[PDB]
């Protein structure tokens, strides 16, 4: 099994910075290589695949190269929401494995649209971890909800 | 009589791949085997000119074009002897090579031995497109992998 | 889009199907992919199918647990989970894409599994009754920590649109 | 009149070079280039028969020997270069045996570079140059 | 700068028993790189070179492989001669760079054939000498004071 | 038959200069390189660099760039390395070999180089009497070390007679 490895584990960056994950395989991959950006809680997305080929809707401040083992992802100009887990996929032999992922955040930096943008930006994360609580009772309920059925 | 070639295509990139010839007599040259980590879809697939593998892909040359003509798909009249057109790739990211050519030839003034194979980063466009480039490269775009052409046993 | 099934909650040891309907390609043009996530840690490649022939790979950490598969007239895609436990609490995407990439790796199905009911099958009714009312204040003071937590992260903004 | 060609050698091992051929009329050839990676001494350098690279410097085949035989020699038989302490062949050779058109042609054929003074090092197909 | 990369850092092993260390480039490095043994208190040897030639006078025991960034050095029969510290060093580019070493020990009859008995005066007598110089260099301050 | 005989050890202030040596039998040093490599007490092997004797060409590691500075004698068959500027950082022992870029074939038996020194400030805030008294209180201290190690041996000899 080839083991994917990433590096840093988790990385802090400045905006406009020029921030540069790593991905090492075990063996070589020969650029059989995805790169995957999984933003806040949403669905993973395709940044590269091939190593070096961008994915289509993908900003150009995202770039991917290497070969053999050693692998990268570069992001020139680090904007705000670009703040997200990277991981990367090798699909030369099976099984398909992944890194364990580089999460990258900033560190800090120094209009009604924009301030009501940041403030809906919270519902989605708050109504995410009433969920959670939601479900977490839910199975609490289950087992008693099993014995009155009986 | 029954003359054979080989060629295997390397890049610094994912694409891999065998590539035979073989041509009996004066017959048809049938181009044959297999490409691997290519993206789904077409790719342009041509004999360039010298077998100078010195400096990558890049060094291999223009499409082989003894004739002075202009590119053009493989079934045009107006074309390069090396415009070999399209090799399909599936979701596997892999193409099977099926081509039998008869202005390309394993001997003669029109011999691809001692030459470079190139399969490319996009479609080639058989010479139909709305540019110059167009009737030079076809818009196949980056060379993802070569190799020169040997004679095979 | 790849409509993927709704959340899942199930008992250890239960079933579960999920689904994943494709609308804007062929699914037998592509592979279809399926991605485990347990919570805050990374993404696991489960297995993927080709449409067109029903042929699977998986890796071995799943066979036999999640099996995959694919009707080409409804144009879905399927995982099931079998014997399942805690471990496999997680979100599991599916996606759709050459072999080279999953080009659509999409929205994503929570599956959360439960887990003691030897207190439950011994007790008395009217002692599992107090037990199961005693839940509805616990999780609804939960979520008022929630509440006043997300209170706090308003107030500042709504000091900056003042 | 002037004929040119060129070969890039590759192996498993540490050996690289790039080959170069010149041929005016049917004059002599003259290979020129240099080879890295080589031990310091002799290593054996010929023309093999095929230029097939499937299988590594394997499926290059015998010694490119049209006449099935120095006189007595085949004709892909360039006896050895030489490495220095710095690891690295110059190649300087004049031959007339070989050459880059008709019947003793050794473009299409394959350049290997060897292990000892005359396995396989490396090895490359010999390419029409600009 | 090349970072060449060995592990274990440390093992132990039986005699008789089949060993590998490892050695990782942090770039391809096309075999260019040599395998150096090192037993106490002794210079350098060179066992391997272009990744996997046996160098003059080394046991055939010894062998060496890999290729590209990821290279192995693999004795096939432990002897208890061994012991030492192993060093993986690459010549592909400039400057010339080294691993960190692994250091390999046995783990838990013989010939008369005194030779281990032997091997002792010399490093008693070198560690001696390592605390005269050691006490030499504390009077050094001393006697510059006693001077001004 | 061939062989590298290196200087002897050195033990010097700091700021001293020190030149080691190493004199080949068995070979021309002109169909080789000479190289030179670092090992610091309980440390792995840096490379210093190395001389072509034959034209005097001299590569080096950019960490020694101030440091060290390597020269051959072609006549005398001899090899040198100078270290200038000396710390304790530079406390190590050095080995010369001889080889092709590729491999040393030839390694020398080392030299070690010790390097004492803030010490002294120290003491100079202090009476005659009183820099006396530390000066002696060294023998027995010394002793006492060469004793654990005489003991140390003596322990290890003990299975095998």
């Amino acid at each position: 099994d080839i083991k994917m490895t990433q590096s840093p584990s988790s990385m802090y960056a400045s905006l406009g910075e020029r921030v540069t994950i790593t991905c090492k395989a075990s063996q070589d991959i020969k650029s059989y290589l995805s790169w995957y950006q999984q933003k806040p809680w949403k669905s993973p997305k395709t940044l590269i695949y091939y190593a070096t080929r961008l994915a289509d809707g993908v900003p150009s401040r995202f770039s991917g190269s290497g070969s053999g083992q050693d692998y990268s992802l570069t992001i020139s100009s680090l904007e705000s929401d670009d703040t997200a887990t990277y991981y990367c996929l090798q699909h030369r032999e099976r099984p398909l494995t992944v890194g364990a992922g580089t999460k990258l955040e900033l560190k800090g930096s120094d209009t009604v649209e924009d301030i009501q943008k940041r403030l809906l930006a919270l519902d989605p994360m708050m109504e995410q971890e009433i969920e959670e609580i939601r479900q977490k009772y839910q199975c609490k309920r289950q087992p008693i909800l099993d014995a009155i059925e009986a | 009589m029954e003359m054979k070639a080989v060629c295997v295509l390397k890049g610094q990139g994912p694409v891999e791949g065998t590539i035979h010839f073989v041509q009996k007599g004066s017959g048809p040259v049938v181009v044959s085997g297999t490409i691997t980590g290519l993206t789904k879809g077409e790719h342009g697939f041509h004999v360039h000119q010298f077998g100078d593998n010195t400096q990558g892909c890049t060094s291999a040359g223009p499409h082989f074009n003894p004739l002075s003509k202009k590119h053009g798909g493989p079934k045009d009249q107006e074309r390069h002897v090396g415009d070999l057109g399209n090799v399909t790739a599936g979701k596997d990211g892999v193409a099977i090579v099926s081509i039998e050519d008869s202005l390309i030839a394993l001997s003669g003034d029109y011999s691809i031995i001692g030459r470079t194979m190139v399969v490319h980063e996009k479609r080639d466009d058989l010479g139909k497109g709305d540019n110059e480039e167009s009737t030079q490269t076809g818009n196949a775009g980056s060379r993802l992998a070569c190799g020169v052409i040997g004679i095979a046993q | 889009q790849l409509q993927q099934s709704g959340a899942e909650l199930v008992r250890p040891g239960a079933l579960v199907k999920l689904s994943c309907k494709a609308s804007g390609f062929n699914i037998k043009d592509y592979y279809m992919y399926w991605v485990k996530q347990r919570p805050e840690q990374g993404l696991e490649w489960i297995g993927w199918i080709d449409p067109e022939n029903d042929n699977t790979i998986y890796d071995p950490k799943f066979q036999g647990k999640a099996s995959i598969s694919a009707d080409t007239s409804s144009n879905t895609a399927y995982l099931q989970l079998s014997s399942l436990t805690s471990e496999d609490t997680a979100v599991y995407y599916c996606g759709g894409g050459p072999l080279y990439a999953m080009d659509y790796w999409g929205q994503g199905t929570s599956v959360t599994v439960c887990s003691d009911y030897e207190f439950l099958k011994s007790w008395t009714v009217e002692d599992i009754q107090k037990r199961l009312l005693a839940l509805d204040p616990m999780m609804e003071q939960e979520i008022e920590e929630i509440r006043q937590k997300y209170q706090s992260k308003r107030q500042p903004i709504l000091d900056a649109i003042e």
